RNA sequence: AUAUCGGUAGGGGAGCAUUCCAGCGACGUAGAAGGGAAAAGGGCGACUUUUUCUGGAGUUUCUGGAAAAGCAAA
RNA sequence: UGACCGAUGGAGUGAGGGCAUGGGUGCUAAGGUCCAUGUCCGAGAGGAGAAGAAUCCGGACCACCGGCUAAGGUCCCGAAA
RNA sequence: ACUGGAAAGUAUGGCCGAAGAGCAUGAAAGCUGCGUAUCCGACAUAUCCCUGAGUAGCGCGGGACACGAAUCCUGUGUGAAUGGCGGGGCCCAUCCCGUAAGGCUAAAUACUCCCGAGAGACCGAUAGUGAACCAGUACCGUGAGGGAAAGGUGAAAAGAACCUCGAACAGAGGAGUGCAAUAGACCCUGAACCCGUCUGCCUACAAGCGGUAGGAGCGCCAGGUGUGACUGCGUGCCUUUUGCAUAAUGAACCUACGAGUUACUGUUUGUGGCAAGGUUAAUUGUUGACAAGGAGCCGAAGCGAAAGCGAGUCUUAAAAGGGCGCAGUCACGAGCAGUAGACGCGAAACCAAGUGAUCU
RNA sequence: GCGGGGAACUGAAACAUCUCAUUACCCGUAGGAGAAGAAAACAAGUGAUUCCCUCAGUAGUGGCGAGCGAACGGGGAU
RNA sequence: UAAGGGCAGACGGUGGAUGCCUAGGCUCUCGGAGGCGAAGAAGGACGUGAUAAGCUGCGAAAAGCUGCGGGAAUCGGCACA
């Protein structure tokens, strides 16, 4: 599509930019999106969990009681469920939560998830700004003029640009991340998406059909 | 992660042992004891809800027999002679008028001795 | 949609079977195994090829054949599929639209009828006669 | 772990085009002579499993 | 519209509760969870709401995710 | 009627029993035993037979303080001459 | 400012942010304390012609190699060559490859008693280590060895001066402290089984799983609630069985604990992505995410034991005379299977290394 | 890590070849790693060791039973 | 008449469930390091304090001695002095 873009201090500067209508303007794939963030869950977690069986307890395998002759229960050793301070049945155990998704759904799912933000009309475009220091007051600025506030934001940037990182670091709820980097979880995540100028270039050339 | 039920576990428990109120000694209030109690008389409702009809028919049947052998005629007599006539008031009215309304009885029943 | 109503296509998840958790499951008390025998206690398994004691059929048939260590084996390519590659170049054998470095045979399944130059592993007899009354010619190496 | 192939089996079975499984014929006497000479049907001819019979020979060389 | 709806072994379908997680919404010293009493509700049910006493610091809705995910008898 | 047949996923069962009929065996004994044809209990509640797994009547979706019948009954216990 | 015993809570109104991690503070703190982002800092002390002989080879008996008799090893007995010799799965010839009987060598690989910095859709006191505390302790055994239970006053000890009953704090009733003592030392919360007191109704002519369906009277708080004279029906439950009230099995009761799980490889199916193609593995770059990695795997032609031929092929001297042949792939969820202890508890036994003749 | 000795229960629905397993266990002895390593090699051109993914549950082996199970080649780390 | 008993409610007792809490466990990641000992080890015995020492620390110089560097008002280890 179309999209104006507004300067640092959230004026309308007239240049219009264009984005990928292949990947800001498609029918969204539902599934595809919840496969793709139920995989970037199931990557992130770390699963070390672990409880005890039976051949891994303290106690020794000598039988309890003799087999026969006592009148109560039959037992073995003292490392059995049954008994208090015995062995966990069928516990945790240390799992990789990984899965595979092919790179084709990947790409789809992205797509979509950007023409959903598209769509709904949360992606707004700004100017390229660089900081002499790093000023968190200077950046809440921009977002308070970009009217991105009041909400979680997503800023999309084109490159390292540091100064900019620290300024926004301190701030509740913005996020940063670079046009290469862009996944669905973190653009589904944000209510609002700030692109810059080269950043629509890069994610247009990159992640284009 | 380790998910133990305690509470809903024991509410369970504590629904049912609000209903078993009332009964004779351990079966009042020990768990076991007052589940196994409980459910027997579950299946003893069901049977009870069926039976309660006959019962109830079998009392209709036994007044109106009485406020006829008043009259002077036998239940299965005017029973015959009201089937003869056509007449649709069911046992539990006619049990009703016998004992409360014994002038609609005896209009009902000179209808019929013809 | 977003982060907080996913949701997964109609279908696409099941919820797990669950066995020995009471009687309103019907999946309690025996859980599903019956009641008593050798396929109804823990490390029950299934002896492969075993009938009961009876001769099992692996060992009542023969054994038959031989593999040959040094068997070469063509990639069956038709004229059909050569017209449609011709179709959107002359000189065949590019195989880069297919094989992955392996020998190639011409088999005779539809008609040529167009001047080809084919470059073959090897042919089949009809193919070398249908290549020629197209007009075209036969490269065999 | 991959499961494994029984070798019997692998000796004695093969597959067709179609996924049908076909197999050699064992004699019910294997000493010709007192058999008569139509013991050219366990004898030229390969047959196929019977679909009873399936699916063990298919657990035997893995479900192929 | 008609028909059908007793069930052991067993096959199939649809759901409730529990612990933790993500996202979105909320509640709490003007009283959270837990404990006692009472009342109401659910095609049906597993269960869920509301009032009050005790208690004195945490809890919970919806959608999706994952399991140390439910006892009456060994 | 509708579930007969193909192909595929999942099974359980492979200790049966009573009654009637045709038989063998036994002693023309057994609530015996071995087959065949049906049926019921198994896995089936309700009604009559005083009380009975399979004899007679009858297949329970839930509710009702409505009506008609089946087997079998109508002096009282106990519904109806 | 409000509520509160106490604000960090709520509502205004400000300020810092390269610091909005956290912990503590009388309730939940970016601005109260310790901290955090960032910057700075070490007197020492550490760390960075010649060419391998009891050899090659060989006989007998064995072993290791995926291999249960080519290669490699050797107990026993033998024993060369100096282009020669060895190998290419028995044995010979040609061919090809290599140069034994001397030695050394980093990296990529395995592991954690210990030290430091971190993390968890891991546990929260019958859980998690046997051990949150006095734990390999108490206790048991000649010995080797076996092996527990046991956390919580309160924000702050302010841990109750003094009075009364009593021989005494034995205990309690007050007073006082405290938001609260029904927070009083076993002290947060304080359930069940089990044990009492009071109040209401019933009960000394009555007979069976103790309930269920009817139904007077009495008694409480305005149509609900407690009890229940009297009437009908009714041989618990689980398991195992052809069949159980069974005099077949099993449980004193309560609370807590307790049994189809996970990994890999197949196969079927629900839902998806690409599609005559589908898909990467190990690994590599830039910063878990993106990008690269096509090796490999399945599909795309079959028939034949095979040479082979090919929409044919096999059988035959020859024949359709006969047999077999003329949209997939990668995932996600679920069912089943095999391999792992594989739904849980239970033998009698077998083997290995030790401890015991203080009894006999 | 290397080396010297070395079971049995179990599976094969009994059991003796086979398996469990060159495991458990006993004993000796290093280092920060150890072992291996520079062709009398594989093969039918590559070029010392080691490790990972494939080849592949394939070639073979086996009371040809239960089972066991490579290497060449290719892609990498170095 | 209730000797006693039954049911319900209220309030207690006992017991220590539940809820909330905890640095005590469990599983890992990254980086180091991979030994101690005849100059006497690991592991122990006996001592050592103002007041008995149960732990901790230390060794007849015995909860400790000396020097250099850091730092600035309390300190004299823990089991409620
Ligand atoms: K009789
Ligand atoms: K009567
Ligand atoms: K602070
Ligand atoms: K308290
Ligand atoms: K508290
Ligand atoms: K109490
Ligand atoms: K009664
Ligand atoms: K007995
Ligand atoms: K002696
Ligand atoms: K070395
Ligand atoms: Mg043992
Ligand atoms: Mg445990
Ligand atoms: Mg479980
Ligand atoms: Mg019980
Ligand atoms: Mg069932
Ligand atoms: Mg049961
Ligand atoms: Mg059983
Ligand atoms: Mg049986
Ligand atoms: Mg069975
Ligand atoms: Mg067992
Ligand atoms: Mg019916
Ligand atoms: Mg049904
Ligand atoms: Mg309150
Ligand atoms: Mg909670
Ligand atoms: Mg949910
Ligand atoms: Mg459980
Ligand atoms: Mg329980
Ligand atoms: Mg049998
Ligand atoms: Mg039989
Ligand atoms: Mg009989
Ligand atoms: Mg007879
Ligand atoms: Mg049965
Ligand atoms: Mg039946
Ligand atoms: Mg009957
Ligand atoms: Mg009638
Ligand atoms: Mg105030
Ligand atoms: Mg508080
Ligand atoms: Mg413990
Ligand atoms: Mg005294
Ligand atoms: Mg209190
Ligand atoms: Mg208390
Ligand atoms: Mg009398
Ligand atoms: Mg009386
Ligand atoms: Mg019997
Ligand atoms: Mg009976
Ligand atoms: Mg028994
Ligand atoms: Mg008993
Ligand atoms: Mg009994
Ligand atoms: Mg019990
Ligand atoms: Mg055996
Ligand atoms: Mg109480
Ligand atoms: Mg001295
Ligand atoms: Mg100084
Ligand atoms: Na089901
Ligand atoms: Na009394």
């Amino acid at each position: 599509m179309e999209l104006s873009v507004y300067n640092i201090k959230g004026e309308d500067t007239g240049k219009k930019v264009v984005l990928d209508d292949s990947i800001f303007a498609i029918e969204p794939n539902d599934h595809a999106i919840y496969l793709d963030v139920k995989q970037y869950m199931a990557n992130q977690r770390q699963g070390t969990h672990k409880a005890k069986e039976r051949s891994e307890l303290s106690g020794s395998t000598r039988k309890l009681i003799r087999q026969k002759g006592s009148g109560g229960a039959r037992r073995g050793d003292i490392n059995s469920p049954l008994l208090s301070g015995g062995a966990r049945v069928f516990g945790p155990r240390p799992r990789n939560y990984s899965f595979k998704l092919n790179k084709k759904l990947k790409a789809l799912a992205r797509r979509s998830a950007l023409s959903y933000k598209a769509k709904n009309n949360e992606i707004i475009v700004v100017e390229d700004f660089n900081f002499d220091a790093p000023k968190t007051k200077a950046f809440k600025a921009i977002s308070a003029a970009l009217k991105v506030g009041e909400k979680k934001v997503l800023y999309v940037l084109p490159e390292v640009n540091k100064n900019v990182y620290l300024s926004a670091r301190n701030l509740p709820n913005t996020n940063l991340i670079l046009a290469n980097l862009i996944n669905t979880y973190t653009v589904l995540a944000s209510k609002n998406l700030v692109l810059t100028e080269r950043s629509v270039a890069v994610v247009n050339e990159l992640f284009k059909a | 992660p380790r998910s133990v039920n305690h509470v809903a576990s024991r509410a369970k428990r504590k629904r049912i042992l609000k209903l078993t109120r009332g009964y004779f000694g351990a079966r009042k209030n020990v768990w076991t004891v007052a589940k196994n109690t409980w459910e027997k008389g579950l299946t003893y409702a069901y049977r009870d809800r069926k039976s309660k009809k006959r019962n109830f028919r079998a009392l209709w049947i036994q007044r109106i027999n009485a406020a006829a052998r008043l009259e002077g005629m036998s239940y299965s007599r005017l029973m015959g002679a009201l089937h003869a006539n056509g007449i649709e008031i069911n046992r539990k009215v006619l049990a009703d008028l016998a004992m409360n309304h014994p002038e609609a009885f005896r209009a009902i029943v000179a209808k019929v001795k013809n | 949609m977003n982060l907080s109503s996913l949701k997964p296509a109609e279908g696409a998840v099941k919820s797990r079977k669950r066995i020995g958790r009471g009687p309103g499951s019907g999946l309690g008390g025996t859980s599903t195994r019956g009641h008593k025998g050798a396929k109804s206690r823990s490390g029950y398994s299934k002896k492969i090829g075993f009938e009961g004691g009876q001769m099992p059929i692996q060992r009542r048939l023969p054994k038959f054949g031989f593999k040959n260590i040094n068997r070469v084996e063509y990639k069956p390519i038709n004229l059909s599929v050569l017209q449609t590659l011709s179709e959107a170049s002359v000189e065949d054998l590019i195989a880069a639209g297919v094989s992955r470095n392996s020998l190639v045979k011409i088999l005779a399944n539809g008609t040529v009828t167009t001047a080809l130059t084919v470059e073959a592993h090897a042919f089949s007899k009809t193919a070398e006669e249908a290549i020629v009354r197209a007009g075209g010619s036969v490269v065999k190496l | 772990p991959k499961l494994k192939t029984n070798s019997g089996a692998k000796k004695r079975f093969a597959l067709t085009g179609t996924g049908k499984i076909k197999r050699k014929h064992a004699f019910k006497s294997h000493i010709l002579t007192k058999k008569t000479k139509k013991q050219k049907r366990n004898l030229t001819y390969f047959s196929t499993v019977h679909k009873v019979d399936e699916n063990a020979v298919k657990q035997l060389l893995c479900l192929r």
